[PDB]
């Protein structure tokens, strides 16, 4: 033991290291401060996310850094960028608590983003090894089970956020839900920030929403759901709300996994597995973390973490709507959410090949600023295994919620048949929609209102 | 504004908000099923055309989701006409049945397509 | 009701509004996209974090947007930026679930950071009204009660993170704790990522650390603690860990409030109040959110949120150590964490006057890359109501944990007595340390090791 | 390397790791207390110089935290010599006692300073 400060690269820069199939791998976009070499910046990231601190401690000799340390094993300069590079860090399996996304993020993103020696840091991807994935329940049900439980096959599912976001009473919430569901939507949902509030308490809402679900299901002959929000201030309240939705016999609840947190979300995921409840996951707060290319965590990391902690749906963006989502990045992390095996493909932002070892797939949810004219592009981007959600796009219809639901359902089914008969949704989409206005007045009224509405701005986070 | 009727608009999942399909349109759906290497199968129902809850009511439990299978899935099938022939044969023995065509992906083990092909006169 | 899209500013830009004493107020650093005027950008942030969506919904007429809408009531330019501006938004009290930091963030930061029409967005501050503050327990104990329980008065407390971060066994952990505590540290702590892992399971660690706490306290005669980490993958595992700490009779546990999450953290805070356990809060993950000036959430927002959800300590930076902490900004949020009433002071980043209505105060914790030579500045920055933590600075001492602890304790008490007798710690700090080396060979040995060690880098987040 | 003794180094919270204060240095700490508008008080103890656990063992509970109050807090007294006279009176009445000086902030209701002033011969 020799007291004193060393360079981190002496222990934690190991460019010769061969990753093991049990390692958790990380790709960081690193922007070191002026004068800081990449080897030392990358070693600092590996060290202070695993076993090391700022000066040599004698306790290292009681154990084995060889077996426990994280290792920066590779440095990849970024083209057109003077000092920024990708650093690759391997973390041994033993560093992590089994089944705990909270612990995995605590190590990998706990302290390293505030280091003085770095100007910026972003986590772009992680390679979760099968040996760690198997310690997680993952989704309570997953795509196959969900379609089987709901008896829904052959098309995207359709949802809708009730609006205005806040201010509606419980009885008025249920009225809107009924009129929406009875028009052909599969789901409606509490807005993400609808929890329990003076204008509407949660238990009254759950009760009236149950009346609306069963009335609209009896009317249409199709299974219906309304995502009842279990997000709450404490785990005890969160579970209380899920217990009441279970008592009502309803099919689906929702949770804000980031504002609630991973510890609470994992508990709720387990409850839903124990009680047969589908769990829709809203990603509220993600863009605080994932919007900028130079610092934060890319959404694909947040999406993998949800698939581990557990959810049957997660919002995955629209590409074409009011919120940002780059098309190629979105195609990549949608695959990361749905598929069993995803090959490395930097053209879609996939830094590592990801094996999911039969962990259930998560249904991606396209929501936000979308309307009937977007249906061909949405169907084409996501395919059948998605949920397309129209809040303003239903409660904004000039004839009300049921005709608005009819418009969206008709447009979707018109795209499906057109696709199934060989047409090109990417090129004939507008003509497919105009043909359906010929026999659907509800769709025609919807197309007239939103004809000229698009969302085109410069994309901030590009590959 | 036109008001969406609250009676007489019972539905049948995918395609049931479009006007009724034609036989060539039903054949083209089978063509899509077969082009995707899905296994076609015919199912029929005579008593409960829609989901209900009689024997349980817990989350995700419903009755009426299972129909009766018509023979077996057409493994290795290559003709949408052979699928339509079984729909016609089923129509003939059970004219009071609803009849639907489904399609299985056996690698994911999920029904990837499902649509009604005949509705009885009682409806 | 007129169906179709209109500008948000028609409803949500109300520059004539006077904030009510019950409103929650937010100051947003907005960078709109080219072509997007500030009035529209601000109105979109207010709309989509309160009541509004992208097109006009008929359901608005069932309630009152007047009583419920968020309002951008003021827009001021940023000196040194051409497009970027501060937007002030007022949120009615009824929008928020009582006692739920999760719900408050879900509205205010839930979706707006991802809008295509904004290039960047950062929440800089919040004004929490007394009518909302009184819905929260806040800290389980707070500064006054903590000092009284531990019988510690007149100086900053001293702590220390056991190192190496990961890889030590339960028995070696208790060995390091005993040797640290017996040298004069009041506390030691699990590293933030020490939860339960193959190299050391939590229950074993808790048991041996209890033996070390009581042995070192019996030896020294001073009350000792070791923050036992309750952070876990599920709420159930988190609570199990705290219950065992309760059984053991120890005084303090810790939680990683951001990686565990606010729903879990609020639950633990309530448990700690119910059972008399001090609650040390680690801010792991914060710099993913709070590092960059143009986008995210400033730490003062995350600090207020922790005081509401609950914690007896929270890490607050060192200024002079290995992680970034702007001096004037830190003095600002230290007051917001400790004081009952903090007047608006933009020179310290305090955007709104904040009344705490006797919610208990939180001890700020200075930790990360600090050593004996930093004691005068730390003592000068923070004053007596703080915890100063020396992990590497204790376990990196050349004579071991007990002499490292003695060096740190001697260095601190020298600063206290110097300051108490009239000396200026900000100018005579090196003399104070040097003069204390004469009768403290332990301090002398630490001074030799770390004499030229400083952390000076360009400050990324300046005021 | 020097080994820190594991015996014979019992401590007394703030300042007890420095050399013993002179009577001028004790008064200097009292001046600091008064300059900050804190109000001083003398406490003494004859039987339990250190915290212990006899009557309970739950989190945050210890015995031996309360000492005995010498007279009352010196409200309005702003001379260090008065405080030190009370230590002297205590110390002559109770030569076998530990004696400490504390100072309260009454707006915050926090003891802001506390330090030993006399330790008995038995120690
Ligand atoms: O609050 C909202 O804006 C929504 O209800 C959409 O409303 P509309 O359907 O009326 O647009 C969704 O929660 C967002 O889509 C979430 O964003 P994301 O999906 O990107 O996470
Ligand atoms: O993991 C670490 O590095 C530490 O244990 C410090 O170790 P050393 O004492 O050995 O430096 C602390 O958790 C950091 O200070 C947290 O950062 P912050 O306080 O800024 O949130
Ligand atoms: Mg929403
Ligand atoms: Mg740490």
């Amino acid at each position: 033991f020799k007291a004193g400060v060393k360079e981190y690269k002496l222990t934690y820069y190991t460019p010769e290291y061969e990753t093991k199939d049990t390692d958790i791998l990380a790709a960081f976009r690193v922007t070191p401060q002026p004068g800081v070499p990449p080897e030392e910046a990358g070693a600092a990231v590996a060290a202070e996310s695993s076993t090391g601190t700022w000066t040599t401690v004698w306790t290292d000799g009681l154990t084995s850094l060889d077996r426990y340390k994280g290792r920066c094993y590779h440095i990849e300069p970024v083209p057109g960028e003077e000092t920024q590079f990708i650093a690759y860090v391997a973390y041994p399996l033993d560093l992590f608590e089994e089944g705990s996304v909270t612990n995995m993020f605590t190590s990998i993103v706990g302290n390293v983003f505030g280091f003085k020696a770095l100007a910026a840091l972003r986590l772009e991807d992680l390679r979760i090894p099968p040996a760690y994935t198997k310690t997680f329940q993952g989704p309570p049900h997953g795509i196959q089970v969900e379609r089987d439980k709901l008896n829904k096959y052959g098309r995207p599912l359709l949802g809708c956020t009730i609006k205005p976001k806040l201010g509606l009473s419980a009885k008025n919430y249920g009225r809107a839900v009924y009129e929406c569901l009875r028009g052909g939507l599969d789901f409606t949902k509490d807005d993400e920030n609808v929890n329990s509030q003076p204008f509407m308490r949660w238990r009254d809402r759950f009760l009236f929403c149950a009346e609306a679900i069963y009335k609209s299901q009896a009317e249409t002959g199709e299974i219906k759901g309304h995502y009842l929000n279990a997000t709450a201030g404490t785990c005890e309240e969160m579970i209380k709300r899920a217990v009441f939705a279970r008592e009502l016999g309803v099919p689906i609840v929702m949770h804000d996994y980031l504002t609630g947190g991973f510890t609470a979300n994992t508990s709720l995921s387990h409850y839903c597995r124990d009680n047969g409840l589908l769990l829709h996951i809203h990603r509220a707060m993600h863009a605080v973390i994932d919007r900028q290319k130079n610092h934060g965590m890319h959404f694909r990391v947040l999406a993998k973490a949800l698939r581990l902690s557990g959810g049957d749906h997660i919002h995955a963006g629209t590409v074409v709507g009011k919120l940002e989502g780059d098309r190629e990045s979105t195609l990549g992390f949608v695959d990361l959410l749905r598929d069993d095996y995803v090959e490395k493909d930097r053209s879609r932002g996939i830094f590592f090949t990801q094996d999911w070892v039969s962990l259930p797939g998560v249904l991606p949810v396209a929501s936000g600023g979308i309307h009937v004219w977007h249906m061909p592009a949405l169907t084409e981007i996501f395919g059948d295994d998605s949920v397309l959600q129209f809040g303003g796009g239903t409660l904004g219809h000039p004839w009300g919620n049921a005709p608005g639901a009819v418009a969206n359902r008709v447009a979707l089914e018109a795209c499906v048949q057109a696709r199934n008969e060989g047409r090109d949704l990417a090129v004939e989409g507008n003509e497919i929609i105009r043909e359906a206005c010929k026999w659907s007045p509800e769709l025609a009224a919807a197309c007239e209102v939103w004809k000229e509405i698009t969302f085109n701005f410069p994309t901030i986070d590009k590959l | 504004m036109k008001v969406w009727p609250p009676i007489g608009k019972k539905k049948f999942e995918t395609l049931s908000y479009l006007p009724d399909l034609t036989d060539v349109e039903l054949a083209k759906e089978v063509d899509y099923l077969l082009r995707n290497k899905w296994i076609p199968c015919v199912e029929f129902e005579l008593e409960h055309g829609f989901v209900y809850r009689e024997h349980g009511n817990t989350p995700g439990y419903y009755d009426g989701r299972y129909w009766t299978m018509w023979k077996l899935p057409l493994f290795g099938c290559t003709d949408s006409a052979q699928v339509l022939k079984e729909v016609e044969e089923c129509k003939k023995e059970y004219p009071g049945a609803f009849i639907r065509i489904i399609g299985f992906d056996n690698t994911r083990q999920v029904q990837c397509i499902s649509f009604i092909a005949y509705k009885p006169p009682s409806f």
